[PDB]
Parts: C-alpha cells; sequence; structure tokens
RNA sequence: UCCAUUGCGACAACGAGCGAGACCCCGGCCGCGGGCGCCGCGGGACGGCCCGCGGCAGCGGGAGGACGGCGGGGCGAUAGCAGGUCUGUGAUGCCCUCAGACGCCCUGGGCCGCACGCGCGCUACACUGGCGGGGCCAGCCGGCGCCCGCCAGGACGCGCGGAGCCCCCGCCGUGGCCGGGACCGCGGGCUGGAACGCCCCCGCGCACCAGGAAUGUCUUGUAGGCGCCCGCCCCCACCGCG
C-alpha cells in the first residue's frame, strides 16, 4: 500500500527522471511524483535544478501549484 | 512614498540579508528554541525566526508610526488561532516575551528611540528603514 | 437517430403532480415542420432550441 | 544520496522519508516528550532524509537526550520536573515510559485512593463522563460479581 | 467676568422629549455664545428575557431595548448666567440635565 | 472604521479637488482626486498592490472598457475603511469610477461615457442593497432553526 | 486576450446549437471573480458567466464552501495545464465539455395520475448546461479524495477528455448513464 | 383575484366593526440643520408609467431606478386547551410542617456519580487539505502601557483601543500520515475560605480512511464555512440572544 518515499539516490535513477522528464512535453509538480515511482519533495528539487539549467520553463507560480515545460523539449 | 510601494512580503524578507551582515538586534539561543505563540501547533521551522519577526515589526512600525504600537501591538500583527481541540477555538495572543525582546533590541540600535505610551522610532530609523525601502523599489 | 433540433414555439403548463414538469407545445427545428407537444423538465421559454430529441414519443395537452 | 533506511536506535526503526525531526517524536511517540521545541534544532538537519544522517551527528543527538540539562534545553520541554523519587528533574525515555507508569499506577494502588479506584475498576479520572457519554467501548462503570 | 467653560450633557429615553430639551438649552444660549448641540451615537440598552416564566415551548425571547440619547452643548460663561438661563429652559420632570465645568 | 469624519480626517492642506464614495459590503472608499500625473493609488497604497493579486485585474475595469488617457494622468487619495478584504476591493472600484465621473464634470453627457462602464459592469457605477441578515430564537444562523426532531 | 491576459474570450465560438443564449462568453473580467448577484429572475444564464457559474459551481464540500476564490485559481490553473494539454482556447474547451457533459436525455416517474413509472422527457435547452457545469467539476470532485492529482488538473482531466464526444469523465460518463435510463424507461 | 371575507364585481340582506392591513423597528438612498461620538429631522419606488390582457379588481412581460410592487424585524382577533408553571413573587385557595421544624444558620456531600439507549450540540475523517513562519481584515461596539515569566500568569502602573477563515512563499506522498486529537501520565499557574473549576507547557497519538434504515433545516448576503461579543459567572461554553 506504497509508492517510493524519498529514497533518490541521484545516479541513475536521478538520470531517468529528467529524461523522463525529456520523455513528457509537460510536467506537474505533484503528477510526476507518482508518475515516475517518488514523494512530491523530490519532485520539485530536481527540476529547480532543471530551472537553474534552463531546461526547465515556469508558467504558474504559487505554492500550491508549479508546473515546468522544457526550454529545450522541443528537439 | 515607496515604503508603501515595497511590497510587504519583499520588503522584510529583503531588509533581513543586510541585517544578517549588520549584526543588529543579535537574536538570543532560548528565543530561537521556543515556539512563538500560546495557540501555535508547533515551532517555526524559519531557524533565524528571530532575524525574520524583527524585519516584521519595524515595517509594520513604519506605517504605525506617531500613534505608537505597544509590546501586544505587534503580536497583534502576528496574532493565530489553536487548530487542534475537540470543542471551538476562542482567539487567543501570541509570546509576549519574544516581542518584547524585538523592539526592546531595536531601541538599543537607535534606530527606534521610544518614550511615549509603548513604542514608536527614533527620527534616524525612520529615515533609515524608509531609505531601505528606497533601495527596494528603485 | 441525432437528437432532432427543435423549436419551442410557446410554454404550455406545469404538472407531473409536483410541478416539476412543464410539457411545452413545441415544432421541428429541423424537418418538415413536425409540432407535437413534448414533455420537457428544467426551465424552457419561446424559440429555445432543444437539440434533444427522438420525435417519436408524443406529449398530450390533457392536465 | 546515501538514504541508508532503517538505521534504527533504541530497538524502534525509523524511516528513509521521515525528515530528521519527525523520527524522533515517531521513535514509537514513547520515549519523546516532542512538540519538537528542542528536537527542532538539536545538532541535527532540520529537513532531510533520516538515514541519510551521519552517525556522528546521532551520536550527539543520542547525548544531547541522555543529558538534557547539558544540552541545554529548558526544564519545561523535559517531562518529569519535579520527580515525587529523588525528586530530581528528568527526561523518560522509551523503556522508562511503562516502567514510571507502573510506578505512576502501582504507587497508585498502594497508597489507595479516589484517584487508583478511577482505573483499578477502569473508571476515566478526572472527566466524570461515565454518566452519558462513552458509550464507544464497554470501557464503562458495568459491573456484575453476582 | 471668570468665563468657565461649562459642558452640558443631557441623556433621555424619548426622543420627542430630548429633542424638546435640546431646543429650549439652545434657545436659552443664543445670548451666551452657545455652541450647537452634539448628538450622541443611539446607546442601546437591549436585554433578551425567553418570555415563558415556566421552560414550556420553543423559548420565544422578548428583546427589551431602551435607547439612551445623549446631548453635549459647550457654553462659556459666568457661574451665575446658567441659572438664569434655567427658569427659561421648560423642565420636563426626569430628563437628566449635567453641568460639566 | 465606521462613517466618521474620516473623510477628510488623514489629510490637511493640499486639499484634494474630488470627493467621491464607493460602497461595497459596508466598506467605505471615499475618493479624493487632484488630477495629477497618473496617481491612481488608493488607501494611499498601489493599484498593482491588492489582499488578492488575481483580484486586481477586476479593480482594472474602467481602465480598459473606458480611454487610458483618462488614467494616463490623475491624482488620488482614497480612505477605504470596513469591509472584510473583497468587499474594499469593490468599494474602491466604485469609489474610483465615480472619481473619474466627478472629473468629466462639465461635459453634460458624461454619463453617456460612464455608461459604458455599466453595460461591460453594472454596480460599477451603483450601490447594491445587499446587506448581512439577522437570526431569530431558535435559530443557530439567520435563516434557518436547530434542526427539528419530529415533523 | 482577456482571459488571464491570454485565451480571449472574443475567440470562443458557440461549436453547438444545443446550447448558446444561455453560455455567456462575452461579459468576463480577466480571471472572473464576478460576485454579482445572479440570483433574482428564473432566466438568466446570460448575467452568470459560465466560467464564473464553474466557479460557483467548484467551492463545495463544506470544507471550502464560500470559497469562490478557490475556483478562480482552479480555472486558472486548469485553462493553463489545458494550454498546455493541446494548444486550443481553453474556454473553447469549456463549452465543449458543458455542451458534451449535461444530459440530452433525462426521466423522471411524470405519473401524472398513481402508479409511477420513469417517463421519458426531453431536457430543457437551459437544464442542461446547469449540469453540465455542475457534472464535470463533479468528475474532479469524485476523485478529489485521496486523489495523487490536485483538484485543478483533476478538473483539466474532465474537461479535456470529454470535450469530444469521447467518454472518460464522469461527467459525460453520467450524460451517457441517464441518456440509457431515459432509452429503457422510455 | 390576493399570503390573507385581500379586494373588484354581483347578491334578503343592509349597514357596522374587531382580526389581516394600517401602524411601529432597522436598512435600501438622498436632502436640511448641525456634530466630537456623523446624528437628529424631513423626503423618496409610486404597480407610477410602458405594453399585452383585463367587467373590473387584478395580471404577466418591461424599462428608468438606492431599492420592484412588505428591509431584517417586532405588535398580533374571536375562541379554546383541564397544555405548562403553586419550584419567581407582598399571585394565592384548600391542605400539610408548625421549635428533636418542611422555620433558620454552619460543616462535609450530591445534581460532575451512572451497562446500554437517546435529544441537541462540537471536532474530525485530510490534498480547494494541512502547518508556516509571514502582506492581513471586521462588525458587535470595544481601554491600554511597562516589566519579569515558555506560557499560565504575576508585579508596577497609565486610561485608552481590533477577529478568524482566507490570502503569502514554503515544508510536505497519499503513510491512520507531519490526517485527527482522544485517553492520559509530569510540571507551571490562575482564582477562590476552600478545586473536585479552568488555562498553558511537555510527553501520549483513541476511535475515525465518507457513514445502513430512517430523518431534518433552509431560495441572496441566503445556505454553508469562519471568527467577535454578551446572558450566567471567583472559576468555567460546545449553549442561547445577537
Amino acid at each position: 500500500k506504497v509508492d517510493y518515499p524519498t529514497l533518490f539516490a541521484d545516479e541513475a535513477a536521478m538520470n531517468e527522471a529528467l529524461k523522463f522528464i525529456k520523455n513528457s512535453k509537460c510536467i506537474t509538480h505533484t503528477q510526476i511524483c507518482e508518475r515516475l515511482r517518488v514523494s512530491v519533495a523530490l519532485a520539485k528539487r530536481v527540476m529547480r535544478q532543471l530551472v537553474k539549467s534552463g531546461d526547465f520553463a515556469i508558467v504558474s507560480k504559487s505554492s500550491r501549484m508549479t508546473i515546468f515545460k522544457n526550454m529545450t523539449k522541443k528537439e | 512614498s515607496s515604503v508603501t510601494r515595497v511590497p510587504a512580503d519583499v520588503f522584510i524578507n529583503s531588509f533581513a540579508a543586510h541585517l544578517k551582515n549588520r549584526g543588529i538586534i543579535k537574536c538570543p539561543a532560548f528565543t530561537d528554541y521556543v515556539k512563538t505563540g500560546v495557540s501555535r501547533q508547533y515551532a517555526p521551522r524559519d531557524a533565524d525566526w528571530f532575524y525574520i519577526k524583527a524585519a516584521s515589526v519595524i515595517r509594520h512600525f513604519y506605517i504605525s508610526g506617531s500613534h505608537s504600537i505597544g509590546v501586544a501591538g505587534l503580536a497583534r500583527k502576528y496574532s493565530s488561532l489553536q487548530k487542534g481541540k475537540t470543542t471551538p477555538h476562542h482567539t487567543k495572543r501570541a509570546s509576549c516575551k519574544v516581542i518584547r525582546s524585538i523592539v526592546s533590541q531595536f531601541l538599543g540600535q537607535k534606530l527606534l528611540i521610544a518614550g511615549e505610551r509603548g513604542r514608536h522610532i527614533s527620527p534616524n530609523g525612520r529615515k533609515m528603514v524608509e531609505d531601505f525601502a528606497e533601495g527596494l523599489q528603485k | 437517430p441525432e437528437p432532432i433540433n427543435a423549436r419551442v414555439i410557446e410554454v404550455l403548463g406545469r404538472t407531473s403532480s409536483r410541478g416539476g414538469i412543464t410539457q411545452v407545445k413545441v415544432e421541428f427545428m429541423t424537418g418538415e415542420k413536425r409540432q407535437i407537444i413534448r414533455n420537457v423538465i428544467g426551465p424552457v421559454r419561446k424559440d429555445d432550441i432543444l437539440v434533444l430529441m427522438e420525435s417519436e414519443r408524443e406529449a398530450r395537452r390533457l392536465r | 544520496n546515501d538514504y541508508r533506511d532503517l538505521l534504527r536506535m533504541f530497538n524502534t526503526n525509523i524511516q528513509g522519508k521521515v525528515v530528521l525531526e519527525c523520527a524522533l517524536v515517531g521513535i514509537k511517540g514513547i520515549g519523546r516528550r516532542f512538540a519538537n521545541v528542542a528536537l527542532k534544532k538539536a545538532n541535527i538537519d532540520v529537513h532531510k532524509r533520516a538515514g541519510e544522517l551521519t552517525a556522528a551527528e546521532e551520536d550527539a543527538l543520542m547525548k544531547v537526550l541522555e543529558d538534557p540539562l547539558s544540552h541545554g534545553i529548558p526544564a519545561w520541554m523535559l517531562n518529569r520536573n519535579n520527580d515525587f523519587e529523588s525528586g530530581k528533574d528528568m527526561h523518560i525515555l522509551v523503556n522508562t515510559i511503562a516502567s514510571t507508569h507502573r510506578a505512576d499506577l502501582e504507587r497508585l494502588r498502594k497508597t489507595r485512593c479516589e484517584r487508583g479506584v478511577r482505573h483499578h475498576h477502569n473508571l476515566k479520572v478526572r472527566g466524570q463522563h461515565t454518566k452519558s457519554t462513552g458509550r464507544r467501548g464497554h470501557v464503562v462503570g458495568v459491573q456484575r460479581k453476582k | 467676568d471668570m468665563h468657565q467653560k461649562y459642558t452640558i450633557i443631557v441623556v433621555g429615553k424619548d426622543l420627542k422629549l430630548v429633542e424638546r430639551y435640546v431646543k429650549s438649552i439652545v434657545k436659552e444660549g443664543r445670548a451666551f455664545g452657545i455652541s450647537g448641540p452634539c448628538r450622541a451615537p443611539v446607546r442601546r440598552l437591549t436585554i433578551t428575557t425567553r418570555k415563558s416564566p415556566c421552560g414550556e415551548g420553543t423559548n420565544t425571547w422578548h428583546r427589551f431595548e431602551l435607547r439612551m440619547y445623549k446631548r453635549t452643548f459647550w457654553v462659556t460663561c459666568g457661574g451665575n448666567d446658567i441659572s438664569t438661563i434655567l427658569s427659561k429652559t421648560v423642565v420636563i420632570p426626569g430628563i437628566q440635565v449635567t453641568v460639566e465645568v | 472604521d465606521l462613517l466618521e469624519r474620516n473623510d477628510i480626517e488623514v489629510r490637511e492642506r493640499d486639499k484634494y479637488t474630488v470627493h467621491t464614495l464607493g460602497k461595497k459590503k459596508n466598506s467605505v472608499a471615499v475618493a479624493f482626486v487632484k488630477a495629477g500625473k497618473g496617481d491612481i493609488l488608493v488607501n494611499n497604497v498601489p493599484l498593482a498592490l491588492v489582499r488578492p493579486e488575481i483580484l486586481r485585474t477586476k479593480v482594472s475595469e474602467p481602465i480598459m472598457i473606458l480611454g487610458e488617457s483618462l488614467f494616463k494622468g490623475l491624482d488620488m487619495n482614497i480612505k477605504v475603511a470596513g469591509g472584510g478584504h473583497v468587499s474594499q476591493i469593490y468599494a474602491v472600484r466604485q469609489a474610483i469610477s465615480r472619481g473619474v465621473l466627478a472629473s468629466v464634470k462639465d461635459e453634460a453627457a458624461r454619463s453617456e461615457l460612464r455608461a459604458k462602464l455599466v453595460s461591460y459592469d453594472r454596480q460599477l457605477v451603483v450601490s447594491d442593497p445587499r446587506r448581512c441578515e439577522a437570526k431569530k430564537f431558535g435559530g443557530r444562523g439567520a435563516r434557518a432553526r436547530r434542526q427539528k426532531s419530529y415533523r | 486576450v482577456a482571459l488571464f491576459n491570454k485565451w480571449p474570450l472574443t475567440d470562443v465560438k458557440c461549436q453547438d446549437e444545443s446550447l448558446e443564449a444561455y453560455i455567456s462568453i462575452d461579459n468576463h473580467s480577466f480571471v472572473p471573480h464576478s460576485a454579482g448577484r445572479w440570483s433574482a429572475k428564473r432566466f438568466r444564464k446570460a448575467k452568470c458567466p459560465v466560467v464564473e457559474r464553474l466557479t460557483n459551481s467548484l467551492m463545495m464540500h463544506g470544507r471550502n464552501s464560500g470559497k469562490k476564490l478557490m475556483a478562480m485559481k482552479t480555472v486558472g490553473e486548469a485553462f493553463e495545464l489545458i494550454n498546455l494539454y493541446t494548444g486550443k482556447n481553453p474556454v473553447q474547451v469549456l463549452v465543449d465539455a458543458v455542451a458534451n457533459s449535461g444530459p440530452r436525455e433525462d426521466s423522471c416517474r411524470i405519473g401524472k395520475g398513481g402508479q409511477v413509472r420513469r417517463q421519458s422527457v426531453d431536457v430543457s435547452p437551459l437544464r442542461r448546461v446547469n449540469i453540465g457545469i455542475y457534472n464535470i467539476a463533479t468528475g474532479a470532485r469524485k476523485a478529489a479524495f485521496r486523489k495523487v492529482r490536485p483538484f485543478a488538473e483533476c478538473l483539466a482531466e474532465e474537461i479535456m477528455n470529454a470535450a469530444a464526444g469521447a467518454d472518460k469523465s464522469y461527467a459525460i460518463s453520467q450524460r451517457n448513464s441517464v441518456e440509457r435510463i431515459a432509452v429503457s424507461n422510455r
């Protein structure tokens, strides 16, 4: 009765999620976490690093909902 | 005025970063351990909660100015209600000791010089706080 | 088979014993001008376009 | 991330998800008087996976619990402020909670009192709500020796 | 003339009675530099009692309200002049006149 | 807070030329206009500054429907007291819109320009009679009663 | 271009003649808080903007009752998501969804005399719009209990799938279910 | 025809009346005097007018318009009930106890005991939710300061002053959970002749993961949601009037 609470070793697991993020055109902060087996707290952090990379573009900014689509996803 | 134009959230957060370089106030240890309020569910996790409260009191102070705000007055800006009881909740005050330290410490830095019913900003402080706002908007 | 668009030429009376139903006199918006009273629930006014009908069921004006 | 799930201490498993804070109040609950007044800070990280926490950080944490006054935690956070024993202010840990509960209940029986009868007979003590409120489970004044 | 400032305050249940006493104080004071009358916000005295003496019935409640209106008149005069004004003012029994030096 | 002489009590001298009242849900906003350099600030606070950021777009309705040349240059100082939060914004909106109308003043067909604003938003020039109702004996709220045990 | 500075209200068109006068997309203030006392009169869906009518519908369930503002936010995040789901005008997806989620066929009992067996009744062309804005929102609400998906995207799931004649949303599977009740109880 | 013998017509009935109306209380708005406390006195939406029907009374659709044809309230006929209260009383009949008193004072009880069953309530079941600091906002109509103490509170004083929800950015995975807040150990106090009253701090994490029959209560500032004040009261609200 569970998913994958945290346990985000940043090796191949972390590389698979951002490649999955390279596969999905648009991403939702709660949605990715259950889209790819992980908790919500992990979901915002990698995307923020993608925002630091400039590979993530935000459209709505709120404490409840933050949405990201890859700047280079059109490739 | 630009101090009414700096959004309250932006003013308060930005002011405390240089107040950290300033070394003004000096938040004590027991206060950073205790949970603010007599109705709060558990302690705020801000860690620099005392320093962040200090940017909160002196901004609302600029608007209050001459009329003055006593120890209860700044507690009023952050007044909350208990969220965990079988019976309904009646509103109550926040903690007096933490608030009494924040403007008493501010009296020490001479930005606030007060001698009236409770507390008022020294003109040098009103000008300087307003000057931080002058930097904030433009 | 498609819900036939209809023109509510006029509203008749509220019946069904709870007043809930409001049977109305109707005419075909699409068709050779077939016009018959039909049973309607919810608010209706004249010149309404009712595109929710099979046409065969026929209602009546006695109430 | 070396999340390191389990890392059980005090005979109570923890989690790789729990933040370093809930991990102690969640040490069976029993054994941690919480509200995180000192727990929120201690010397440990505020919000990280609790297994990732290094043993050295965990060991210092074990020491602060072992001597609360030495950490600088005020007496009001600790549970046994005056003590009916050697009268010395002390914290309560997991095993001592139920030993001290035996101490509180068995003392109650030896020193017979209304507060003991309202526990040996299983009546709720203090509230006097054994009248018309708790049909709930049958933990209400019943009786039937004969 | 030691022109003392007197504040005259009138509290009364009836608006009809109050206006008449207010008019007399204004009328008497034109010779003495009377400041115009100040009308108070109505002072509500609501008492709510369930009407039934016994407990029978859906308790219905009597809201019994007494309205107090107070009138402030500032006068700068000698101590005697208010007394001369007093004979002329029409005294309504039970209405209160308050002389505040 | 409540119908005081707070209409102009805060400001002394610099008599602001226009006085226009806006009221929604027990919230009083008197609009003071001096025809300056595009100061639409109300409550001594910027138009962009608001309690609900999303709500600000509604309070810019005369600005979008009526010519911007009006709001391009004006001067404002509004005393809003009373109201929960959103009550204050519509009252503010009634005030400023009436304040722009008071500025038009001399043109006789001032109403015709204003009615484009009524057509897009009715009550932008009108005050609602909607006010809180009262409870009665046996009723927890204004239009209810204690749940009845037997029909 | 007046919807959240985007999604022009003018661009939206009446795709269906089934309900036309009742859908109003002509007078919307950007982010339609629209608190405007539309309770008097029995015939004014023009007065209640459809998006704001949905706003009223979204607050519900007792805990969120009264929170019209939490709906204005709910519509905006879903509309961005709809724009991200399909480059089309999200308000147009709303016109299609409300038309495609309200019941074409319902059957009340309508026993004029005694025995009551549900009798087939064509719905009023105003009635369909009211239920559609109710069912779409309730589609998100029905699955807003322990769902990982937040309410806003829950609504965005409902409007887009049911927008065409395809049925995946609870709201449209309700219209098809009640249509079937009125095909059986004819 | 109207909520209504509410009318208009017509009639061995013809005139009266009492209910309903009228009236009064508060708002929808404005004007005059004023004013500290915006508060006293007037007026004003009249089914008036438009269109359709109306014997006519009325009747819809309408526009102007603060407001559409009672604002939110009170006062409420004749006739009853073997309804309730002798336990509010200088409202009291009959009848009892009249000093080892059913008189009247003190001291300790009890109504706070008490399977199950109920008759209202209250808080929950979380994800439009938490819990987060931190932008706040009232209307009843209300006083604050300073200093110690986590608070609880206490001292020393001066007469003086405002909610929550929500809105903020955050922290947070669907875990009886950081949901919920029970039960209940350990202290700090309050006030009171006295806690057995209460609050705060720190344990603790009850049930409960959307409620079967069978029920209620309500159409706009309404339902719900969320707080303030009072009544009583040393103490103490979930109650009630607001």
